[PDB]
């Protein structure tokens, strides 16, 4: 499968500023196949980004992403209160470890 | 590289029939129009005839329209000029030349870029 | 568009669990059905998919031999049966439908299931 | 419209060459409905093919059209009176049926594209 | 200086989707009273077809987005449906069946496959009834109740009604050529190493495609085309495991299939003009159907496939072949139909090999008469039994595979046979074809001016 | 008829402008019967639309047709040799695809109706 | 394409004779599928009949076409300003509806076949 490393393990910010979550694929060939999932505690994951850059239907524009090859990133423009969860990157059947965005 | 060699000059009697010819080497003969231009021994140049690249558009100077006939063979790389009923004003050195017109698919070529050695016709 | 799973259940080591996933709203045969594992305090973990139209399942190597996924097309329901249960199999088991994108990269799980906790204890 | 249709089929070729509009106007118009629709569509396609053949010969909108193609005596060595004052178009078609495609290929590609290229190159002058 | 000149008949095209019409041999139509895949909806083919080489033309092809495959799917299903509308519908046969074992001459493998079943049946007169017996296959009958009453029902009867194929209609795939209407062209990729996607530097235009036989099969492509130079591996995304991998052999593997039982056909009248054909009695010994493939030929082709897979998965990766994880009988077994009888072969022998980086096989096959074709629930057909012993020869020209996911270790790659959708069976023949629209009107600059 | 079809699609534009008849001749020809009838009728309608476009430009019965519309270098600033001796019609169509309608509207209504009104008013003299 | 369709139907005949292309471009495009196919095929046949009428008058590829047929004051004795600057084509068609076939037969066979035979005999010279 494709190994996905989603650094950093825990990222401590405060509301309203821009966070740049990153995922790095290792055992791949390099393409635009990635998805970003948001999983709030006690809830199932939810799709945000479907593709290297495109956005899932219904998701606000504050959630945006980009990348190509073997380096991709999620950019939350505005850390509104309903934007703190665990974020995962998916390359086919493989999933990232998970990035915690916690208030600080 | 470009060389045009005229042949068939000779001494004709008024009212005779001659067949001038021009050979070419050094370029694609089928992609250029060809012209015949005459210089009388004591006067300047005068344009006689024009034929297109394909060989189906033929133009003549007012004097020689019904008498002279231009033709070209794009497989033999030869240009020919049949001159019937040669009068006394037709004595001159004739040059086969490259140019005069062009196809719609090429740029304008309203000039003669390559000329030949020359062939004197006395009549 | 909704996937209702079965209720949470508790089992002993060595037994077999069979989670289910009823589907409503969309044509059940058009999309594949994937089963995903979220262990407590761990990342997401894909287990397998099943083609509803054929029934042909793909499993992950760790679950080869122990998991059997099936479907009943009449009631638009999918099933996943994890036999030979062990301690680490305690996890939430979601049923996910990839969406119909333009490149036919059917791995974008827009539609997840709410989950079904399987607690293995002695 | 139908009046006079084919009425010069036993007349001489010249006498029959004066009624061409009568035969040109008569060339255009459940499971039975699709069979009749297929017949009508084939009539339309056939008329279009004939008009395309006329148009690739420089003969559009023309019932009589002269060309720059010499007649070959191999095709027919008959004299003009024999053909136009002593024969019908049916007999003519019987005689030339095995030469039609040669004429149609001497009209299709040689004469028309040559002439058309020469008009383009004369329009350049 | 320069002026607009209009050109009609320019060799310009764009990608397009149209409704293609077949072409078939009139000859075979005279030999074939009827074939499920109608030669009547189609047209007689033209002898000496034309293929013009488009020299200096490089065209983009996409095997995985081709509407010729979808039109072929629609056409084959619709031809089947109309070939099965006139034939008799076996609704009167949905009755309780009292079934007992057949043990006249039975080998240990064939134990219980066939059952002797008695039932009450309608006759031509609406006021009278008859009791009739027929042999049925275990796969076509289901227990009515858990208790051992030995009462049985046909598998379809709960959810749907089962049509009967007309005995005269034939099942032999005959080649069909797909042709383009006026104003459309079929461009054929003549590159011998093409994987069905990307630019194709060697292109030709053809009036019609080559004859494509509608062969319905799973796990193995039969009687198809063969690769010119090397084994061809074609997947929409090879890294993705949800997309089936289509394999093309450069050399076929001959497969010999047989049902050695001497079968008989028993006419049963169920209506004024409606008949039901039944298995009758099997003359002689009863033995299981099976298929033979040459073991050396299979191993050499598997090695070639392994080499091509290594070209996509690493030079030191271990290529393991294993058998189907599960699913319906169609996908779990090599399903096919030859002679009118529908076989289902266990290909566990075929895919039983681990390939490290450095005599015949017999497949036990099973027979069925209730066939659900093309992954549809509710439109089953009853296949009338075929009288006599059937022997059957075919070429294995390719495979349909699925690569196992979730590999914990990265040194091995497991590939299991798959199928079920025939759009991936008919896309292995139309991979090199794309329909295009001719745009014959062009405008270009010239120095020529209208007088 | 089909012989030579699209065979100058990799040739230069000028070399491909000498085979136009080959591509012009190849533009005209139960539930399956109505699907094929719809295909044939759409081919007929498409040919008629193209011929109508030619006819509203003064280009009827013409495979090559010159006009009084100047070329704009905004559409294409390439030299004649580049276009006619160093490009194919497919590449050309790719280049001018976003300018085709401007040219078609400068041919549709300006040039032809102007010219046609002037011929009527000259026929008055 | 549809923009401006019939928009000069209340304008004078002359003002409406400057929008002919707008109306010429708008003349060409289960059991329901065969009904719509029959409608489309009848539209095609109707366009072909109109173009055939134009072609048998020497008016092919022409939206305005002059002829050698004198106007008869019996058909209409109105002055040019009345017709072209003070009437619409609908009113005109209402006025001349009972004279159309006489004009169409004076264009059909007299003028065109006479003229066409004379061009053939002049091409002989
Ligand atoms: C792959 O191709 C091979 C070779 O083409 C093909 O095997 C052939 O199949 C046909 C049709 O099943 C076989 O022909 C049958 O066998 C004999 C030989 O003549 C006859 O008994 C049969 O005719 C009976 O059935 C007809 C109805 O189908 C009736 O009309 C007729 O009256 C008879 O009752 C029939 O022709 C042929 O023998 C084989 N050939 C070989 C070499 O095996 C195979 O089926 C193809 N495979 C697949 C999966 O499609
Ligand atoms: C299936 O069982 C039936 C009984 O319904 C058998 O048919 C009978 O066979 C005997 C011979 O043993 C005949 O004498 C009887 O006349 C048959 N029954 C009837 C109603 O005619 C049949 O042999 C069995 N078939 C198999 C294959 O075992
Ligand atoms: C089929 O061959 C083509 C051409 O070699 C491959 O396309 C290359 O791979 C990817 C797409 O997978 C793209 O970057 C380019 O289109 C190609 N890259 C090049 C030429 O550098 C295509 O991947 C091949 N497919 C298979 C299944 O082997
Ligand atoms: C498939 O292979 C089997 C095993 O080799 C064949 O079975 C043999 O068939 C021959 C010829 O009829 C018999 O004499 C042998 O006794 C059989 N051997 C066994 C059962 O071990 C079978 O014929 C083959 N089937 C085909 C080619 O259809
Ligand atoms: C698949 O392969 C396995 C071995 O990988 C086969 O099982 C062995 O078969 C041999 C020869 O018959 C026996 O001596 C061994 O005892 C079997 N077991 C093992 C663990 O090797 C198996 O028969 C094959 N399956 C088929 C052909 O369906
Ligand atoms: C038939 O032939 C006769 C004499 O051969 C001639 O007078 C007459 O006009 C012809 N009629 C037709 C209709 O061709
Ligand atoms: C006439 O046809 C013959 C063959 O029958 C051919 O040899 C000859 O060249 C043709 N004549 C002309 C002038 O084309
Ligand atoms: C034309 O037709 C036949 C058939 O090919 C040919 O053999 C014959 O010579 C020709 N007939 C006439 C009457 O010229
Ligand atoms: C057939 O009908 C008889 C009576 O006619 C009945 O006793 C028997 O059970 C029926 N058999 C079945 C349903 O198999
Ligand atoms: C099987 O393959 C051989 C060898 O290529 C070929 O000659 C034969 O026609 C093929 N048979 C079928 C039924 O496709
Ligand atoms: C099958 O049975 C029929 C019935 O007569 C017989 O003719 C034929 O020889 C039998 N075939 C075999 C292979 O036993
Ligand atoms: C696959 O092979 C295994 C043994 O490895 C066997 O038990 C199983 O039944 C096979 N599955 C199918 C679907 O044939
Ligand atoms: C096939 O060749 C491979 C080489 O790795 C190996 O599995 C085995 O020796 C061969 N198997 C058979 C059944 O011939
Ligand atoms: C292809 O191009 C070569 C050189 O580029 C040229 O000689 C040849 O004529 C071309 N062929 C076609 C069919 O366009
Ligand atoms: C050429 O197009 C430009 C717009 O790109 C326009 O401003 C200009 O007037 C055009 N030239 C002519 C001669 O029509
Ligand atoms: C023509 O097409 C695209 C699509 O509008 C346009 O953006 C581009 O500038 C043009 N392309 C070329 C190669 O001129
Ligand atoms: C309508 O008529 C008025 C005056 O009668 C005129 O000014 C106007 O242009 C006309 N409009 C149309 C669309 O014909
Ligand atoms: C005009 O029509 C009348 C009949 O109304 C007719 O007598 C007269 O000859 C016609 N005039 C001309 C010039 O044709
Ligand atoms: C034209 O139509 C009618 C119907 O034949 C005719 O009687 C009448 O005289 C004409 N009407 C006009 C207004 O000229």
């Amino acid at each position: 499968v494709s190994v996905l490393t989603q650094s950093p393990g825990t990222l401590s910010l405060s509301p309203g500023e821009r966070a740049t979550l990153s995922c790095r694929a290792s055992q791949t060939v390099g393409s635009s196949y990635l998805a970003w999932y948001q999983q709030k505690p006690g809830q199932a994951p939810r799709l945000l980004i479907y593709g290297a850059s495109s956005r899932a239907t219904g998701i606000p524009d504050r959630f945006s992403g980009s990348g190509s090859g073997t380096d991709f990133t999620l950019t939350i423009s505005r850390l509104e209160p309903e934007d703190f969860a665990v974020y995962y990157c998916q390359q086919y059947e493989a999933f990232g470890q998970g990035t915690k965005v916690e208030i600080k | 590289e470009v060389q045009l060699v005229e042949t068939g000059g000779g001494l004709v009697q008024p009212g005779g029939s001659l067949k001038l010819s021009c050979r070419a080497s050094g370029y694609t003969f089928s992609s250029f129009a060809m012209s015949w231009v005459r210089q009388a021994p004591g006067k300047g140049l005068e344009w006689v005839s024009l034929i297109n690249d394909r060989g189906g558009l033929t133009f003549y100077v007012d004097s020689v329209k019904g008498r002279f006939t231009i033709s070209r063979d794009n497989s033999k790389n030869t240009l020919s000029l049949q001159m019937h009923s040669l009068r006394d004003g037709d004595t001159a050195v004739y040059y086969c030349a490259t140019g005069g017109m062009s196809s719609a698919l090429q740029s304008s070529k309203y000039y003669f870029d390559f000329w030949g050695q020359g062939a004197l016709v006395t009549v | 568009v909704q996937l209702v799973q079965s209720g949470a259940e508790v089992k002993q080591p060595g037994a077999s669990v069979k989670v289910s996933c009823k589907a409503s709203g969309y044509t059940f045969s058009d999309h594949f059905m994937h089963w995903v594992r979220q262990a407590p305090g761990q990342g997401l973990e894909w287990m397998g998919w099943i083609n509803p139209k054929s029934g042909g399942p793909n499993y992950a190597q760790k679950f080869q031999g122990r998991v059997t996924m099936t479907r009943d097309r009449s009631i638009s329901t999918a099933y996943m049966e994890l036999r030979g249960l062990r301690s680490d199999d305690t996890a939430i088991y979601y049923c996910a439908r990839p969406m119909h994108d333009y490149d036919d990269h059917d791995w974008y799980f827009d539609l997840w299931g709410r989950g079904t906790l399987v607690t293995v204890s002695s | 419209v139908f009046l006079g249709f084919l009425g010069a089929a036993g007349s001489t070729m010249g006498a029959a060459s004066m009624t061409l509009t009568v035969q040109a106007r008569n060339l255009l118009s459940t499971v039975w409905g699709i069979k009749q629709l297929q017949a009508r569509v084939l009539a339309v396609e056939r008329y279009l093919r004939d008009q395309q053949l006329l148009g690739i010969w420089g003969c559009s909108g023309k019932l009589i059209c002269c060309t720059n193609v010499p007649w070959n005596s191999s095709w027919s060595n008959r004299n003009l009176s024999e053909i136009w004052d002593n024969m019908t178009w049916l007999q003519w078609d019987k005689e030339i049926s095995n030469y039609t495609q040669i004429i149609y290929g001497l009209l299709e590609e040689s004469q028309n594209q040559q002439e058309k290229n020469e008009q383009d190159l004369l329009a350049l002058d | 200086n320069l002026w607009v000149t209009v050109y009609y008949g320019v060799p310009v095209w764009k990608d397009a989707e149209t409704t293609l019409f077949c072409a078939s041999d009139a000859k075979a139509y005279e030999t074939k009273k009827h074939n499920v895949w109608a030669t009547h909806a189609c047209v007689p083919t033209d002898p000496n077809p034309q293929e013009i080489h488009l020299e200096n033309v490089t065209e983009e092809f996409n095997m995985w987005k081709n509407n010729m495959v979808e039109q072929m799917h629609t056409d084959i299903i619709s031809l089947w449906d109309q070939s099965l509308k006139p034939c008799v519908k076996l609704t009167p046969l949905c009755v309780t069946l009292q079934c007992t074992n057949v043990t006249n001459n039975i080998t240990d493998d064939m134990r219980g496959e066939l059952k002797n079943c008695s039932f009450n049946m309608t006759t031509e007169l609406r006021d009278k009834r008859q009791k009739v017996h027929a042999l049925f296959y275990k796969l076509d009958i289901v227990p009515i109740n858990e208790n051992q009453n030995t009462s049985y029902r046909l598998i379809n009867c709960n959810t749907a009604a089962i049509t009967q194929a007309c005995p005269k209609v034939s099942f032999e795939p005959i080649p069909i050529h797909y042709c383009a209407p006026a104003g459309f062209a079929i461009l054929k990729c003549k590159d011998k190493k093409f994987n069905g996607t990307g630019p194709c530097p060697s292109v030709s235009t053809v009036q019609c495609t080559h004859g494509i036989k509608p062969v319905v099969s799973t796990q193995l492509l039969l009687n198809g085309s063969l690769a010119e130079e090397e084994v061809m591996i074609r997947s929409k995304d090879i890294r993705n495991n949800a997309k089936n991998i289509l394999v093309q052999f450069n050399t076929p593997v001959q497969i010999n299939c047989t049902r050695p039982n001497n079968n008989t056909r028993k006419s049963i009248r169920i209506g004024p003009g409606q008949w039901f054909y039944a298995t009758g009695d099997i003359i002689g010994d009863i033995r299981q159907a099976h298929c033979n493939v040459s073991k050396a030929t299979w191993n050499e082709t598997l090695g070639k496939v392994v080499k091509q897979l290594r070209k996509h998965f690493g030079n030191n990766t271990i290529i393991r072949f294993a058998n189907s994880s599960g699913g319906d009988l169609e996908v779990t077994t090599h399903s096919f139909n030859c002679g009118g009888e529908f076989f289902y072969c266990d290909t566990s022998g075929l895919f039983n090999s681990t390939w490290i980086s450095n005599d015949s096989i017999t497949l036990p096959c099973r027979i069925k008469q209730i066939i659900n074709m093309w992954q549809r629930i509710g439109q089953a057909m009853y296949a009338p039994p075929i009288q006599g012993v059937i022997r059957c020869v075919s070429n294995i020209t390719g495979l349909i595979l699925t690569r196992d996911g979730g590999s914990t270790d990265s040194t091995t790659e497991t590939f299991r046979p798959s199928g079920g959708d025939m759009r991936d069976n008919w896309r292995s023949e139309l991979y090199k074809y794309k329909v295009v629209k001719i745009e014959p009107l062009g405008v270009a600059p010239t120095r020529c001016k209208r007088r």
